[PDB]
């Protein structure tokens, strides 16, 4: 019951899926062959982890996930990797030719040739659910598949499943690890298209994650492996309420009620703590107070922006591990008298708190230290519009000269689609200004 | 899974094509007999890009050798790595081109183009997912220029949704074979602008200057010039042939490098001719360019840099940021993050580490201005036009080719003077 | 009050159905518009290449009328 189906699109989506599903298996004690010795109920069950894992007669715990990419090289590694026995072959879908960082190829030219197959595979998962809650879609903004095909998928999912909840984990493009120049185009295009088809989207700035890995983990040159393992921890924190049962546990949908005041305003800012190496975490225990303080340090945000220069519409604290309400309340009280937390005048200023007793786990051979407690803050701040602003500006610089647009027109797109997508972004930025203005 | 079909036409095209397969076979551990005797599995992971796997674990180059005379192609079969090529892929004529573009594109070359296309189809249908094509040729000759551009047009018909790239060799009076080369070049460019996605301008004048001034060679031969071409071609194909952080085919490469369809003529670079800052600074040095153009006389639309060898990834990022800041004026502002960097662990033969440069600069107009200047100097007096009008051409077609290349120059100047505001 | 309860839930169904209808139509419009545009793009490209054939035949014909 209340099953969640994950869909990982493109290179970024797939590889992030790898990290998350590896992390999930470690959290639930699931072996790479799919076996779970602790699970006494054979064949099925109504346990909390069953929302993400289905069960077979042989006791194999199978991820409710679909991996999609327009080229095979990335998903092939999953087919031959450590967790190859974890996924049924039908869950791993590949094409021959990618979208070449072209939104048009991902949404039209190449994407249309595989979209029916993908939906069919998704339908096979949905039919195994007794009460499907919704979808979790993992993709990049800058890739042709992660942008183009995702938007096509989100559109089709709205048709096949109505208003069944769809959540995004989106990878915001950053120069440090980006290898494409047209990513602002693909980003604006996919954001405009999925906007009315997405209930909630967690953006992850690659530069923010890049910085955290360098600053807090002493990594000179962070790889995708470095970034993804950190990203998986945030994703785990966000989905922990769905996968674990607890007394102090607060469902994600309940947080979502506070996080989304208007349909278009559905981009929460995520902040995670503690991110610390084993060398620095040795003989140094980080309390509830300390990790809660770190949430309001901008250097720990998933997205680079300044909440101090914006206004809050919601603040959620998702704790996990050795954490009791008493310490949380004390920590919050201290913060509320020191930090620059400014709320809009039309919403309460309280902090919504959740606690999962299950302590954080780390991937073996990783950089993150094994901490007793961790916290992920999800806040709705107008400051996240800065991420739109930086991206929209890069868009305008190239489009004024119509740079690279011929690659899109050649694949069947029109200039009207670009301007329409940009105007939507303009309205979106304008929407974030309007919600911050005080009432009459 | 991502295959490339290689085509070489004319004297120049085959000789630089031969050297290309020699260098990359050495890097992939392929002997002239076609067997593999390397030491790394990274030499075979993307081996299918340029090689076919036949009976007996042989790696046969997916290459098609074309010419209108047996002369040059016979030297390939007898030279090193001669028995490695597929014998049926040898398509040669007899009558020759006589250094005439008209005979290459309209008369002689058109009588042989179908037999070449048959070999292309056979190679293309054996591909799981064909990326596209790469052509090595000269623009100042007859076969490589005339029939080379002819092949492009015919392939564009049968494979319009494939990438068409060329390694074109620009004619120079310093290494001039004839005197009618400005005509052949201009006519070739007139075709390249319309029917190619990427074109590498291997300028002979630049090659001669490097050998003479930098490599200290008083009497440079074609063997000396092609040594620079081989090293350059080996570098620009590195990320395609080797496993790395970059997962991109010809199409994805073109998307990041070509902001405007016509403006797709790149300035190759190489270093050295040793620390990462030094390697980076030399890579952007105008004396290390394979095109006789000063990048500080124009602005960069897009830049692709490739580092090879074991080095500090952190230091590479630091130096690439450092050069952009200190030289911001030479990078257009209306294209954010137009400089990309790739790194391969495997260095070229003989070097600890190297760097290959691919620049899309507006300063390449200097190369076209040079050709146009030599072109119009002959066309204004109707010199040697009987060679072309005798094959069926007219003066109108010459004027159109001249007008198209002059437009290309105006276009490069437009975006050079373009500003963000 | 009972008939108001009916009107609310049937308004929810109507809005949900219209959203699905709009999405299906907008998508059908886009995939059709794209198909026409991409075909026309390749149609124009091949027609130019077929024009080069017409020009090439005239070249060989013009030379033939010189012998
Ligand atoms: N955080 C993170 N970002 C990634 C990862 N892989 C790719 N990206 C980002 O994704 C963007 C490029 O899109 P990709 O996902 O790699 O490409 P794709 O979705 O497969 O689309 P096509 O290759 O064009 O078919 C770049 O901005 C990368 O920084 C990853 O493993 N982790
Ligand atoms: N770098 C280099 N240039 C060459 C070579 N052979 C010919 N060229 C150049 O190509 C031009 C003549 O083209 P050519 O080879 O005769 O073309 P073809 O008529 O098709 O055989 C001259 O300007 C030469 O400078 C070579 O082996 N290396
Ligand atoms: C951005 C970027 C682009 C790029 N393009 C290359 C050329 C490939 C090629 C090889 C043979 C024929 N035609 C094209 S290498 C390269 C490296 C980077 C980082
Ligand atoms: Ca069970
Ligand atoms: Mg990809
Ligand atoms: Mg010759």
């Amino acid at each position: 019951m209340r099953e969640c189906i994950s869909i990982h699109v493109g290179q970024a989506g797939v590889q992030i899926g790898n990290a998350c599903w590896e992390l999930y298996c470690l959290e639930h004690g699931i072996q790479p062959d799919g076996q779970m010795p602790s699970d006494k109920t054979i064949g099925g069950g109504d346990d909390s982890f069953n929302t993400f894992f289905s069960e077979t007669g042989a006791g194999k715990h199978v991820p409710r996930a679909v991996f999609v990419d327009l080229e095979p090289t990335v998903i092939d590694e999953v087919r031959t990797g450590t967790y190859r026995q974890l996924f049924h072959p039908e869950q791993l879908i590949t094409g021959k030719e990618d979208a070449a960082n072209n939104y048009a190829r991902g949404h039209y030219t190449i994407g249309k040739e595989i979209i029916d197959l993908v939906l069919d595979r998704i339908r096979k998962l949905a039919d195994q659910c007794t009460g499907l809650q919704g979808f979790l879609v993992f993709h990049s903004f800058g890739g042709g598949t992660g942008s183009g095909f995702t938007s096509l998928l989100m559109e089709r999912l709205s048709v096949d499943y109505g208003k069944k909840s769809k959540l995004e984990f989106s990878i915001y493009p950053a120069p440090q690890v980006s290898t494409a120049v047209v990513e602002p185009y693909n980003s604006i295009l996919t954001t405009h298209t999925t906007l009315e088809h997405s209930d909630c989207a967690f953006m992850v700035d690659n530069e923010a994650i890049y910085d955290i890995c360098r600053r807090n983990l002493d990594i000179e040159r962070p790889t995708y492996t470095n970034l993804n393992r950190l990203i998986s921890q945030i994703v785990s924190s966000i989905t922990a309420s769905l996968r674990f049962d607890g007394a102090l546990n607060v469902d994600l949908t309940e947080f979502q009620t506070n996080l989304v005041p208007y349909p278009r305003i559905h981009f929460p800012l995520a902040t995670y703590a503690p991110v610390i190496s084993a060398e620095k975490a040795y003989h140094e225990q980080l309390s509830v107070a300390e990790i809660t303080n770190a949430c309001f340090e901008p250097a720990n945000q998933m997205v680079k922006c300044d909440p101090r220069h914006g206004k809050y519409m919601a603040c959620c604290l998702l704790y996990r591990g050795d954490v009791v309400p008493k310490d949380v309340n004390a920590a919050i009280a201290t913060i509320k008298t020191k930090r620059s937390i400014q709320f809009v005048d039309w919403c309460p200023t309280g902090f919504k708190v959740g606690i999962n007793y299950q302590p954080p786990t780390v991937v073996p051979g990783g950089d993150l230290a094994k901490v007793q407690r961790a916290v992920c803050m999800l806040s709705n701040t107008t400051a996240i519009a800065e991420a739109w602003a930086r991206l929209d500006h890069k868009f305008d610089l190239m489009y004024a000269k119509r740079a690279f647009v011929h690659w899109y027109v050649g694949e069947g797109m029109e200039e009207g689609e670009f301007s329409e997508a940009r105007e939507d972004m303009a309205a979106l930025e304008k929407d974030y200004e309007e919600v911050g203005v005080d009432s009459v | 899974m991502r295959e490339i079909v290689h085509i070489q036409a004319g004297q120049c095209g085959n000789q630089i094509g031969a050297k290309f397969w020699e260098v990359i076979s050495d890097e992939h551990g392929i002997d002239p007999t076609g067997s593999y005797h390397g030491d790394s599995d990274l030499q075979l992971e993307r081996i299918n890009v340029y090689y076919n796997e036949a009976t007996g674990n042989k790696y046969v180059p997916r290459a098609i050798l074309v010419d209108l005379e047996p002369g040059t192609m016979d030297s390939v079969r007898s030279g090193p790595f001669g028995q490695i090529f597929r014998p049926d892929n040898f398509v040669f004529g007899q009558s020759g081109a006589g250094n005439n573009w008209a005979k290459g594109h309209y008369t002689e070359g058109a009588e042989l183009v179908d037999s070449v296309l048959d070999v292309v189809r056979k190679e293309s249908e054996s591909c799981d997912c064909l990326q596209g094509f790469q052509l090595t040729h000269s623009l100042g000759g007859g076969t490589g220029s005339g029939m080379g551009t002819l092949l492009i047009s015919k392939i564009r018909e049968e494979y319009p949704d494939r990438i068409m790239n060329t390694f074109s060799v620009m004619p120079s009076p310093k290494v001039s074979d004839t005197v009618v080369e400005p005509y052949n070049a201009t006519l070739s460019v007139h075709q390249l602008v319309e029917n190619t996605d990427e074109t590498y301008c291997i300028d002979n004048e630049a090659l001669y200057d490097i050998c003479f001034r930098t490599l200290k060679l008083t009497t440079p031969t074609y063997g000396d010039l092609n040594h620079l071409v081989s090293a350059t071609m080996s570098g620009v194909t590195t990320c395609l042939r080797f496993p790395g952080q970059l997962n991109a085919d010809l199409r994805k490469l073109a998307v990041n490098m070509v902001p405007f369809p016509r403006l797709h003529f790149f300035m190759p670079g190489f270093a050295p001719l040793l620390t990462v800052p030094e390697l980076t600074q030399q890579m952007f040095d105008s004396k290390n360019m394979m095109a006789a153009c000063d990048p500080r006389h124009g602005r960069y639309l897009t830049v692709a840099a490739i580092f090879r060898g074991r080095m500090s990834m952190k230091e590479v990022d630091e130096q690439m940021l450092n050069v952009q800041n200190k030289n911001s004026s030479y990078f257009v502002e209306w294209i954010p993050n137009n400089v990309k960097t790739a790194v391969c662990d495997i260095p070229p033969r003989g070097l600890k580490m190297s760097a290959t440069f691919i620049g899309n600069s507006t300063a390449i107009q200097e190369l076209f201005k040079r050709i146009s200047e030599q072109f119009t100097a002959m066309f204004r007096r109707k010199a040697f036009l009987h060679w072309y009008t005798g094959e069926g051409m007219d003066e109108m077609e010459f004027t159109e080719a001249e007008s198209n290349m002059n437009d290309l120059v105006s276009e490069y100047q437009q975006y050079q003077d373009a500003t963000a505001d | 009050k009972r008939e108001h309860e009916r009107e609310v839930i049937q308004k929810a169904i109507e809005e949900n159905n219209n959203f699905i209808k709009m999405a299906k139509e907008k998508l059908a419009q886009k995939m059709e518009s794209n198909k026409e545009n991409r075909e026309a793009h390749l149609a124009a490209m091949l027609e130019r290449l077929q024009e080069k054939d017409k020009h090439a035949e005239e070249v060989r014909k013009n030379k033939e009328l010189k012998e």
